[PDB]
RNA sequence: GAGUACACCGGAAUGAUUUGGGCGUGCCCCC
RNA sequence: UUAAAGUUGCUGCAGUUAAAAAGCUCGUAGUUGGAUCUUGGGAGCGGCCGUCCCCUGCUCGGCGCCGGCCCGAAGCGUUUACUUUGAAAAAA
């Protein structure tokens, strides 16, 4: 390609490129919320939780730390959030 | 590339462009700072403090929600130790490697890595001497293992 | 070249590539004075006027000639923008 | 590591112009590079270029028009007087009807042709033709 | 009433009318639980390059963190009070001169020209925030800033972009346009 | 107040009267 | 002895095979070192731009005016490099 359009490329190319090789750098992680059906107390958990997170009040286990994204236990809903 | 390794790595954090406190968390600065002083009184490293905050309490960075980072706060009230945490970890690694070599004589790779980490701690000690953090006459010695572990 | 007398001392004006804005020399045989025809406005016929194009040897040598002829035809308006 | 941002930017422009890329991307940014690209585009070698303002270090998108042959730098930054510029433009330029040398005078980064009129010399950055 | 200028000077009647409107909306609406220390430094009437007029209100810097919670209701109250005029809050920072070598205390970077202009551009468009700033360079050398605005709270900010361009040109001198990218959010 | 579906109110809309809940602001429980 | 010598290469050499990268790593002297701190306009010379003025000062005094204003200033403005002007620099 003699001329790409690096002014405003397509967003599939922006997800195709690296997190730092993009036009403006932006992380590929997000902040998310999670609840347990057998309990109340709700916390907000990072997408790479990096450690075992406890329910706030010592009720249940929520995330298992892995190499990348943390794994949620079954029966727990999750949504992201944005501003 | 790396300072003491042949490989080149490209894997680090990448902050977003947005300069704002997000609206989905409504947590004022002072109660957050109270959580830092409580977690520091529990006896933990500021890196672990930032990890625990962004894990459980949902805050992205301290620098956007307050005017200061963690070590500025712990220096402002005074719970920050005199030994910096990275140099403390390098000291503890040097003590562990030296004890391993003391109980295992015929070894060369461990000795080579010991020379590498002594070079690293010396090159960092020059920086902490010229930025007036450490005392100017403070010299690390291999035999001074039980002073600051 | 101009001159103090106002007389051009040029002996022949060399042509220029329409794609990479480079100059086609005297002994370059990989260059084409391409002619493109436009349609008559009412139904389908041929007027007689020409829409001429040129390209040098290096662009065809690396092979980006189809891209260049698309951009030139889109700039002159032969090919629609949706494409 | 990287010692000269301006050299890497100019030699990236040199590579992408030598093949025939229409527009480029430059990874770091500096003020002196911005003034150099302005004097490039007001002498007409470079079209309407974009620079991007992020919060770490900016990036520069320069569209090219093909008139540029080679643009290079001189390292390290020597000093040149008004009596020594003639030798530098004799042994560094391809001709005398075209090709300019930028240099950091006391009035800022500007070309040698108006520096002869301004009667001010200083350190030297590079050249283009 | 609720106006404390840094200097003991009497300005024109317009900011007096602004303060009278503020006390009227304070005494009529249920805002008395959130307006105790909220002073106003200054206010100015301007006209954009067209057929409309706009209102600048200058506020002090540390007070604006309490002005986060008020600018959902206060802006619509001032818009329904003055129908043909748009209200906008800009913090009052000062620019310090560069410490030239022929010229005392250190100049902090919070008070420099770039930080003041960045803060002014950030506090102009409050309901929608910045996504990215681009800056063109023209043939004449005129640097043209184009800033990308958020998709969130889109419906409030189509009609105010010319007022923001006018106030930034008549306050700083830089031509600024506005755009809405839609391929990221 | 145990806040998952809930029992009390204060503001407030049409001299009188009054509209299912949760905090993850947008989709979840109940009809 | 000099040019030719771009065969001593700062302008301006070479190091896979022709002469030429230490077996490898660390390391004190030495060399080099990322971004960033001031913008813009006006009256006019004219039918946007080539010329020109503007944005650290506070005790002695000589251009005037009706005890106050530019002022001539003894006194002072964190250090360096770079560049232009000026002096001193013997003649042949």
């Amino acid at each position: 390609p003699l001329a790409k359009d690096l002014l405003h490329p397509s967003p599939e190319e922006e997800k195709r490129k690296h997190k730092k090789k993009r036009l403006v750098q932006s992380p590929n992680s997000y902040f998310m919320d999670v609840k347990c059906p057998g309990c109340y107390k709700i916390t907000t958990v990072f997408s790479h939780a990096q450690t075992v997170v406890l329910c706030v009040g010592c009720s249940t286990v929520l995330c298992q730390p892995t190499g990348g994204k943390a794994r949620l236990t079954e029966g727990c809903s999750f949504r992201r959030k944005q501003h | 590339g790396r300072m003491h390794a042949p490989g080149k790595g490209l894997s680090q954090s990448a902050l977003p462009y947005r300069r704002s406190v997000p609206t989905w968390l409504k947590l004022t600065s002072d109660d957050v700072k109270e959580q830092i002083y409580k977690l520091a009184k529990k006896g933990l490293t500021p890196s672990q403090i930032g990890v625990i905050l962004r894990d459980s309490h949902g805050v992205a960075q301290v620098r956007f929600v307050t005017g200061n980072k963690i070590l500025r706060i712990l220096k402002s009230k005074g719970l920050a130790p005199d030994l910096p945490e990275d140099l403390y970890h390098l000291i503890k690694k040097a003590v562990a490697v030296r004890k391993h070599l003391e109980r295992n004589r015929k070894d060369k790779d461990a000795k080579f890595r010991l020379i590498l980490i002594e070079s690293r701690i010396h090159r960092l000690a020059r920086y902490y001497k010229t930025k007036r953090v450490l005392p100017p006459n403070w010299k690390y010695e291999s035999s001074t293992a039980s002073a600051l572990v | 070249m101009q001159n103090d007398a106002g007389e051009f001392v040029d002996l022949y004006v060399p042509r220029k590539c329409s794609a990479s804005n480079r100059i086609i020399g005297a002994k370059d045989h990989a260059s084409i004075q391409m002619n493109v025809a436009e349609v008559d406005k009412v139904t389908g016929r041929f007027n007689g006027q020409f829409k001429t194009y040129a390209i040098c040897g290096a662009i065809r040598r690396m092979g980006e000639s189809d891209d260049s002829i698309l951009r030139l035809a889109k700039a002159d308006g032969i090919v629609s923008k949706n494409f | 590591v990287r010692m000269n941002v301006l050299a890497d930017a100019l030699k990236s422009i040199n590579n992408a112009e030598k093949r025939g890329k229409r527009q480029v991307l430059i990874r770091p940014c500096s003020k002196v590079i911005v003034r150099f690209l302005t004097v490039m585009m007001k002498h007409g070698y470079i079209g309407e270029f974009e620079i991007i303002d992020d919060h770490r270090a900016g990036k520069i998108v320069v569209n090219l028009t093909g008139r540029l042959n080679k643009c290079g730098v001189i390292s390290p930054r020597f000093d040149v007087q008004l009596k020594d510029l003639e030798k530098w433009q004799n042994n560094l330029l391809p001709s005398r009807q075209f090709g300019f040398i930028v240099l950091t005078t006391s009035a800022g980064i500007m070309d040698h042709e108006e520096a002869r009129r301004k009667h001010t010399g200083g350190k030297i950055l590079g050249f283009f033709f | 009433a609720k106006i404390v200028k840094p200097n003991g000077e009497k300005p024109d009647e317009f900011e007096s009318g602004i303060s009278q409107a503020l006390l009227e909306l304070e005494m009529n609406s249920d805002l008395k639980a959130q307006l105790r220390e909220l002073n106003i430094t200054a206010a100015k009437e301007i006209e954009v390059g067209g057929g409309r007029k706009a209102i600048i209100i200058f506020v002090p810097v540390p007070q604006l963190k309490s002005f986060q919670k008020i600018q959902v209701r206060l802006v619509r109250e001032l818009e329904k009070k003055f129908s043909g005029k748009h209200v906008v809050f800009i913090a009052q920072r000062r620019i310090l001169p560069k410490p030239t070598r022929k010229s005392k205390q250190k100049r902090p970077r919070s008070r420099t020209l770039t930080a003041v202009h960045d803060a002014i551009l950030e506090d102009l468009v409050f309901p929608s925030e910045i996504v990215g700033k681009r800056i063109r360079v023209k043939l004449d050398g005129s640097r043209l800033i184009k800033v990308h605005l958020d998709k969130a709270q889109q419906n409030n900010v189509e009609h105010k972009v010319e007022t923001f361009s006018g106030v930034y040109k008549k306050l700083t001198g830089k031509d600024v346009n506005f755009e809405f990218p839609e391929f990221q959010l």
